[PDB]
């Protein structure tokens, strides 16, 4: 996020970092339960890859964090990589997130929802802060 | 232009 | 869902 | 470029797709959401990660980041996954596995 500030620790509990095996930290997600993780279907996870929950500085050693593998990956029979549509990816986890503080789920929307031009949302992340 | 995030 | 125990600061 | 060590976020509005169109055309698509061009912008490392919106004390998953400005551009929207459009395929995909 390009000027952004940074968040309180743990205040946002259902994210994520989706690593790869070398720990380099390539996506967000958000956890919506203990057992899943929605992301973006561009973001190429697979089985190999790993979910950390409950990090807040990722040059730190001294936080709890769960590092949770992925049993399966759900891309959205749906998405369209050349259109960059219907871009979303389930992960199921090999073994639930445990439920804490800094680790808990964001809600889910009623697919009729109005989220109306204006509102004033959040978004959260790792990306870069200048480009 | 475009680009995935 | 939702409430995070350590609340947001914007 | 830099990349943060420790968690960022940012408030940024939503847009309607339609005016989402005079920077996009025809790329935007109903299953997207465009927020921003505020002065923020979601960039490279950000994606598949949360746009949640505030109503009635929670907070609720409106948009996963997905893709905008190759520059980062503060000044054109970002485009995120609709999850109104997606969250169907979502809850059966969880109650059948």
């Amino acid at each position: 996020i390009v000027n952004g500030e940074e968040a309180v620790p743990g205040s946002w509990p259902w994210q994520v970092s989706l690593q790869d095996k070398t720990g380099f930290h390539f996506c967000g997600g958000s956890l919506i339960n203990e057992n899943w993780v929605v992301t973006a279907a561009h973001c190429g996870v697979t089985t190999s890859d790993v979910v950390v929950a409950g990090e807040f500085d990722q040059g730190s050693s001294s936080e709890k964090i769960q590092k949770l593998k992925i049993a399966k990956v759900f891309k959205n029979s749906k998405y369209n990589s050349l259109t960059i549509n219907n871009d979303i990816t389930l992960l199921k986890l090999s073994t639930a997130a445990s439920f804490s503080q800094t680790v808990s789920a964001v809600c889910l929307p009623s697919a009729s929802d109005d989220f109306a031009a204006g509102t004033t949302c959040v978004t959260t992340g790792w990306g870069l802060t200048r480009y | 232009g475009s680009w995935p995030w | 869902c939702g409430v995070p125990a350590i609340q947001p600061v914007l | 470029a830099n990349t943060p060590d420790r968690l960022q976020q940012a408030s940024l509005p939503l847009l309607s797709n339609t005016n989402c169109k005079k920077y996009w055309g025809t790329k935007i698509k109903d299953a997207m959401i465009c927020a921003g061009a505020s002065g923020v912008s979601s960039c490279m490392g950000d994606s598949g990660g949360p746009l949640v919106c505030k109503k009635n004390g929670a907070w609720t998953l409106v948009g996963i980041v997905s893709w905008g400005s190759s520059t980062c551009s503060t000044s054109t929207p970002g485009v995120y996954a609709r999850v109104t459009a997606l969250v169907n395929w979502v809850q059966q995909t969880l109650a059948a596995n």
